[PDB]
């Protein structure tokens, strides 16, 4: 850091814990023909 | 009885003599208060000091 | 510092005294920084 004046400067080092998270690998996409519906767009449903 | 502008010379001297009494002559005046004044007609901010 | 070694017998010739004295000064505290880090 640059210091020109004086007084109180507070600073947070880096240095620390970064954790790494997992992702959901439970959603499937399914291509087929309808009756009657929305037309070319991924609709999403998550109950019947 | 009204208020007027006037440098600053017998104001710093004082302070200095009030460090040297109170602590010792190796004490920096750096921060100490200027009795007497009311106002400076000025105003610094951070990136100008 | 003040014996024969910084008097020699040619500068004491002369009527000299030297007497080398050093000593080291404080300054003061102008910035003062922190840091506030996240640790384990």
């Amino acid at each position: 850091p640059s210091y020109l004046s004086p007084g109180v400067y507070v600073e947070e080092v880096a240095s620390g814990s970064r954790p790494i998270e997992g992702v959901g690998t439970s959603v499937a996409a399914f291509v087929g023909l309808a009756p009657t519906g929305p037309l070319n767009e991924p609709t999403l449903v998550t109950n019947w | 009885g009204q208020s007027r502008l006037v440098p600053p010379s017998g104001h710093v001297a004082g302070i200095w003599a009030r460090n040297d009494s109170e602590r010792g002559v190796h004490k920096a005046p750096a921060n100490e208060v200027v009795r007497g004044a009311v106002d400076l007609e000025l105003q610094i901010t951070r990136g100008e000091q | 510092k003040c014996d024969e070694e910084t008097n020699p017998p040619e500068s004491v010739d002369l009527g000299r005294v030297v007497c080398e004295i050093g000593i080291a000064p404080v300054k003061p505290a102008e910035f003062v920084i922190f840091r506030l880090a996240q640790f384990s």
